[PDB]
């Protein structure tokens, strides 16, 4: 149908040059910029101090990094935010820092930067330390495209707090640490069930910003899986997605800690706490499988009129996903 | 009391003295700069018709970086000191087509043609990052681009010639 | 002579460079305004007030338009049962109430959002079952009957009855609907640039709304960024509104829809519900078939009747059925009016047919290929509508596809996979199709062309057809070049316009190549006849020499060509006369693997063999087979529209409506055009290819069903002849739910349940 042999060869040295004038402008010391529109004022914050002063001065101010969510909100939900602050320039919100307990990402880091960094970690570290990292990567695999991942920030996903976020279930199940700051305040908290009190809300004060997110190394006797529904039929509900974690007592199959966190089963990310609390000290076997499946069926039960429908399929997935986790853990154990 | 916004498009300096924070790069390219190669397919980031390449000197990495982005969602106000490459930045029938453009055209990877610029820019960006990609990287490059006409086979087959 | 050569689409280099101009790419006039439609948020209500006070405050606001502003007529649509703008009552969620005009598209958007509407709800009908219960139909029952059903059902060893639903589909052309309307300010004259497959109707409907003769309205179409049937009539919802804004303001006005508006307002493929009963022998031989089809037509007639007629014409697929009765009813509902979508009712009825055929083979416990083959028409058989199948090539397509796809060896490997795997299963299916070529409305089977040879010898071709990506213009140049015996580089087609070829049928029914091919060819013969004396005087001269001598001798180098498809005219009263000129055939074999635990699946391999006669351009035709197949794979597996109980579309963008992606297509994807099967009935022995292959995407659906059957033998019961209902699209939800096991039943929790 065509003849490849006649194609013009590629010449990587002949590509459109990076604008030299732009290059010269890189020396210019970064400073706060102000843009004013018909409706919106945008401040481009250059320093963290600036961001925090701006946030104290205008707590109603709206952060924007990648705009992949705010843009949708403004266009399709007719929401208007008269004051927006863009912190993408701030070094602290872009810093990738290795530590004793895990890998820290500034809240502005693009999902592609997270993905690159984690792929590097996984290829280099022992499997037993990369369980949570591989979970994150599995969620990032068939997630949007290269265009969205290059601009969508890690912090933006977390704080958007969509019921169907593929990341928040993994961060909840792994107690990923969030460092949150305002003018004055600084606090790090592990993400748990209380971080998402209601629909599209997080446990932040109006003046706080998420600074950084530390995704933990996994320990000995610790295993992790993440799964997701490969169908989505509604804007922000009823797509099942999860992070699952188990810690055993040393060298054993006896449960010390267990976390099953789910998106798409409520109006926020939730933990099957009742169910998992009852498996502590239990052994990883058919009886635990039955009991977790019974607890999941009950705790995550959906009324016939639940928003998003697919009532049977969704219950089935919560159980079928745990089944995959159960078998994977047995394979990692035995 | 408002600062000037300064960015580059196809190697040329744009000095925007009255940036409205609501303005998307796609609107700017099409309706201010008159560069209509970049298309609106959805406005919500699903289709990639609006795909462009962005380049900047990253001051934290100490490096020039190139990546693809959806112009429909990129506010121009994020683009101070950023360089935009659109499909017209890389080649033209009026001069010389880029190998990316030539191969998709000649491999029958364009029917209606409305997705072709977005796909060209996804392929171009890959090659600007990895001059010698694998087949696998090539298929991955296009998770963000939809084509309703071609069934995709001929695009991948034309582009497979770039790999190894 | 490039006919039969894989010539690239002539605009392909320009499409890849971003130089090809689509409607919204046209530069704006200095004074050009923008329109945004204002649309119903209720399925069915009385309009009690429209409040524009907040929209009037938006910078750049120009005016709000509604039904009171229309100078001519507010009655529109193919059967005149629509309004341009709704007046007292709305009858679907996307129903157009008015429009905002502003100085930028951002300001039009802003102002439209803030237009407030008050309604009083009325009883709505959304589902086919709603409409059946309420007797809500357009027109009366359609029917084709042959043979003796009671006799057939008595001779049957076995009878299977059931019900089946196929969901609708959004066109998802990458370029949405778009019109620019330029008012000239003299004599009601208007020039419109439109993304439409139907310049004739656009021109008429605009004229009608304005109350001015049709000769005042000029409609031009360079190209569409995809059409797929969705631009055959529904384009006028945007064109007529923009024309009105242009009329009222005296400025040029444009509108390009956002994706969310387009999916909501402009209609899709008809969902069908079928109730069927088949009678067959223990051999698998069919003796009686009864099908009642019901389509969801939405809130106007549009093309629904013709779509249902085409469905009845295809209820046989490739199978000889001696005793047959098919009926169709159109459901009148409070949804956006549904329309043409590639296939035009054919895929729905062909799907229904393959479904009962799949159950026949399961009931008989026979291999499905064997049951299909046994029941297949032979050369020279008549259809249920008494048309003779001449040149019936499915037998050939079937054999070559079995061989080249290595079907039988792969069938063994799928069995071995299923024997070795518990929570994943493979399926494999091979399926034929036939697709009738012609408009089933006889009067649309007419085509014009207009050809000019200029004094430099360059040739300008114009024909009634529009380019939407299918490479119609490419094919028409290849045809003109072969006919005139000159290189393609001497010929050019610029665009389609109503002032060059009038009264054109829409670019539809897959017949454009065929009918414009002939009109172009005839125009070319006329030119050849006029040049013949000059060629005789100067037999060693050039084309350019002959052209100049003819000009200097005052011989006209301009002519029309016209073609009218012969011998067409099917009668429902006599069940007689040709509905189609000929048929296009094909066979596809597809293999899938499902994840029984999640419902996700992978398309492993597809092989297709298609009879496209002697291809005018194998590269374009192979492109059409691949593109149409992938749209069908979308229809049957991926794409699912979803509405609130109140009739409001939830799925309005690529985040919630999933068309096939790069990663969706079969890993090994092979297409072959059948060799040595010239078609005597069409231009240069070719056959139509647009729509015929789309149904082949169902091979994926039936491979999935095969895989599910395996999952069910594994975990749900021991009944090898069980018939479960699987509706289309077979999304993850439907696949997962059908693999009944310890999790679907909750037996895994310790409960009793309906698995083994
Ligand atoms: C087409 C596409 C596909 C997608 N697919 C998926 C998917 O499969 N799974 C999934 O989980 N998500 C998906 N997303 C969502 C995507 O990951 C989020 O939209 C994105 O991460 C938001 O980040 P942003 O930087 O673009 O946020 P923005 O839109 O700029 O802001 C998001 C919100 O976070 C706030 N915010 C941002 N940074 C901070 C900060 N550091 N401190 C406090 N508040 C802050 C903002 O005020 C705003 O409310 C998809 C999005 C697109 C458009
Ligand atoms: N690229 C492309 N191919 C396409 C379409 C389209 O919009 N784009 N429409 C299809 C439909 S619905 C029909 S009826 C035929 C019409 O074109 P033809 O008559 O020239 O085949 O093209 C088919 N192939
Ligand atoms: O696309 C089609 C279409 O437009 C019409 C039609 C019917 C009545 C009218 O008044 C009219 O204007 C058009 O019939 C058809 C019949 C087919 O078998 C196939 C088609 O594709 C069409
Ligand atoms: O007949 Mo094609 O326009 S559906
Ligand atoms: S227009 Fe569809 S992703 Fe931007
Ligand atoms: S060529 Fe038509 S959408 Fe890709």
């Amino acid at each position: 149908l065509f003849n490849p042999e006649e194609f013009m060869p590629l010449d990587p040295t002949q590509e459109p040059i990076f604008p030299p004038e732009l290059l010269r402008l890189k020396d210019v010391p970064p400073k706060q910029l102000r843009f004013e529109g018909e409706r919106v004022t945008w401040i481009q914050a250059s320093t963290l101090k600036e961001l925090l002063d701006l946030k104290a001065q205008h707590p109603e101010a709206k952060l924007v990094v990648g705009n992949t969510e705010i843009g949708i909100e403004m266009k399709f939900k007719n929401q208007l935010f008269p004051m927006i602050i863009c912190p993408a320039w701030i070094p602290e919100l872009n810093a990738v820092e290795h530590g004793p307990e895990g890998i820290s990402f500034g809240a502005a880091c693009a999902l592609s930067s997270v993905e690159k960094t984690l792929l590097e970690a996984v290829a280099k570290l022992p499997t037993q330390k990369t369980e949570v990292f591989r979970g994150v990567l599995e969620q990032l695999r068939w997630f949007a495209g290269k265009q969205v991942k290059s601009v969508a920030s890690l912090g933006g996903n977390i704080i958007t707090a969509s019921p169907i976020s593929d990341l928040n279930p993994v961060f909840m199940a792994s107690g990923t640490k969030l460092t949150i700051v305002s003018r004055g305040t600084r606090r790090t908290v592990p993400m748990d069930h209380t971080f998402f009190p209601s629909y599209r809300k997080t446990l932040l004060g109006p003046e706080e910003i998420l600074l950084s997110i530390e995704i933990p190394y996994s320990r000995e006797d610790e295993f992790f899986s993440a799964f997701k529904q490969a169908s989505r039929r509604e804007d922000d509900i009823a797509k099942v997605t999860c992070g699952m974690r188990v810690l055993f007592q040393p060298g054993s199959m006896q449960v010390k800690e267990l976390a099953l966190c789910y998106g798409g089963m409520a109006d926020r990310t939730i933990s099957a706490l009742k169910t998992t609390q009852k498996q502590l000290s239990k052994f990883w076997n058919e009886k635990l499988l039955q009991d977790v499946c019974a607890g999941l069926a009950e705790e995550l039960s959906l009324s016939p009129d639940a928003p998003g429908g697919m009532i049977e399929f969704r219950r089935t997935l919560t159980l079928s996903f745990f089944f995959k986790f159960y078998l994977t853990v047995l394979k990692k154990l035995g | 009391t408002a600062d000037e916004l300064v960015f580059f498009v196809n190697g040329k300096k744009v000095v925007e003295k009255n940036a409205d924070p609501e303005t998307t790069l796609l609107a700017y390219l099409r309706r201010k700069l008159g560069l209509r190669g970049t298309k609106l397919g959805c406005g919500e980031g699903g289709c990639g018709a609006c795909t462009v390449m962005l380049s900047k000197y990253d001051r934290l990495q100490d490096k020039i970086i190139h990546f693809s982005a959806n112009a429909c969602l990129a506010p121009i106000c994020t683009l101070h000191h950023v360089a935009v490459t659109t499909v017209e930045g890389i080649g033209s029938t009026k001069t010389r087509l880029h190998p990316v453009q030539e191969r998709i055209a000649k491999s029958h990877g364009s029917q209606c043609g409305f997705c072709t610029p977005g796909i060209v820019m996804s392929m171009y960006t890959l090659l600007r990052n990895q001059p010698e990609p694998t087949v696998e990287e090539i298929e991955d490059a296009f998770q963000g681009n939809l084509c309703r006409c071609t069934g995709y086979r001929p695009i991948l087959q034309g582009f497979r010639t770039f790999a190894k | 002579d490039t006919v039969g050569r894989p010539l690239p689409h002539l605009a392909a280099a320009m499409q890849a460079s971003g130089e090809a101009v689509y409607c919204d790419d046209i530069p704006r006039y200095e004074n050009e305004l923008f329109l945004r439609l204002v649309t119903s948020t209720r399925a069915h209500a009385k309009i009690k007030s429209i409040d524009v006070s907040e929209a009037q405050k938006v910078p750049g606001f120009v005016c709000f338009l509604s039904a009171d502003d229309i100078p001519g007529s507010n009655e529109t649509g193919l059967f005149n049962d629509e309004t341009v703008f709704a007046k007292d009552t709305v009858t679907c969620v996307g129903h157009i109430i008015g429009a905002v005009v502003a100085d930028t598209p951002e300001h039009a958007e802003r102002a439209a959002h803030v237009v407030k509407v008050t309604y009083e709800d009325l009883p709505a009908i959304i589902t086919i079952e709603d409409a059946i219960k309420n007797n809500s139909f357009y027109g009366s029952e359609l029917k084709i009957e042959k043979g003796d059903l009671k006799k057939g059902f008595s001779e049957a060893d076995n009878v299977v009855s059931g019900e089946l639903y196929i969901g609708g589909q959004d066109h998802f052309y990458l370029e949405t609907h778009c019109t620019i309307a330029i008012p000239k300010g003299e004599e009601g004259e208007m020039e419109l640039f439109v993304s439409t497959q139907n310049a004739m109707k656009t021109q008429s409907f605009v004229a009608k709304m304005l109350g001015v003769p049709v000769n005042r309205i000029l409609v031009r179409v360079k190209r569409m960024g995809g059409g797929f049937g969705g631009k055959e009539t529904r384009s006028t919802l945007v064109s007529v509104a923009v024309a009105l804004a242009a009329y009222k303001t005296g400025h040029p006005v444009r509108c390009m829809l956002d994706r969310n508006e387009d999916m909501l307002i402009t209609g899709g493929r008809h969902p069908f519900l079928a109730r069927y009963k088949v009678g067959f022998m223990k051999t698998g031989t069919i003796v009686a078939l009864e099908v009642d089809h019901y389509s969801n037509a939405g809130n106007s007639r549009d093309l629904s009747h013709s779509i249902m007629e085409r469905a009845l014409f295809h209820m046989d697929n490739c199978y000889k059925i001696p005793n047959i009765r098919g009926t169709g009813r159109l459901c009148k509902t409070n949804l956006s009016s549904n329309t043409a979508f590639r296939g035009f009712g054919g895929p729905q009825a062909l799907f229904i047919a393959e479904n009962w055929m799949s159950e026949v083979a399961v009931t008989c416990g026979l291999p499905a290929e064997e049951v299909r083959w046994k029941n297949m028409y032979k050369e020279g058989d008549l259809t249920h509508f008494n048309q003779r199948l001449e040149g019936f090539s499915v037998p050939r397509c079937w054999d070559e596809c079995l061989k080249s796809s290595q079907y039988y060896a792969r069938k063994s490997e799928v069995d071995k996979f299923n024997k070795e795997n518990c929570w994943k299963k493979r399926g494999l299916c091979i399926i034929p199709t036939k697709f009738g070529i012609s408009f089933t409305v006889p009067f649309l089977n007419q085509a014009g062309a207009l050809i000019h040879v200029y004094t430099d010898g360059s040739v300008l071709v114009s024909h009634g057809g529009t380019e939407m990506g299918q490479g119609l213009h490419t094919k028409m140049v290849q045809v003109a070049s072969k006919a005139l015996k000159i290189p393609i580089s001497k010929i050019y087609i610029s665009e389609t316009s109503t002032n060059t070829v009038p009264n054109s049928s829409p670019t539809a029914a897959s017949v454009s190549t065929d009918i414009y091919g002939q009109a172009v060819y005839e125009a070319c013969q006329t030119i050849l006849k006029r040049l013949e004396p000059f060629k005789k005087k100067n037999p060693d001269g050039s084309w350019e020499d002959w052209v100049m001598a003819a000009y200097q001798d005052r011989v006209s180098l301009s002519t029309t060509g016209f073609y009218r498809t012969p011998n067409l005219g099917y009668s429902f009263e006599t069940n007689s006369g040709n509905a189609f000129h000929y048929f296009t055939y094909g066979v596809a074999c597809s293999e899938v693997e499902i994840d029984c635990l999640t419902g996700d699946h992978k398309n492993l391999r597809t092989d297709i063999v298609m009879d496209v006669g002697s291809s005018l351009n194998p590269a374009i035709d192979i492109g059409q087979v691949e593109g149409a197949f992938v749209q069908g794979l979308g229809l049957f597996t991926l794409e699912e529209l979803h509405y609130s109980p109140e009739g409001s579309l939830h799925t309005r963008g690529p985040s919630t409506y999933k068309i096939p992606a790069f990663g969706s297509i079969p890993t090994e994807f092979r297409v072959s055009l059948l060799r040595d099967c010239p078609n005597k009935k069409a231009i240069y022995a070719s056959k139509a290819v647009g729509e015929p292959p789309l149904f082949l995407g169902a091979s994926v659906f039936f491979a999935i069903k095969d895989a599910i059957r395996a999952a069910r033998a594994q975990h749900t019961n021991n009944n090898t002849k069980e018939l479960f209902r699987l509706d289309s699209p077979a999304t993850p939800e439907k696949i997962r739910n059908a693999c009944v096991d310890k999790f679907t039943t909750l037996c895994v929790t310790g409960a009793p349940g309906n698995c083994k």
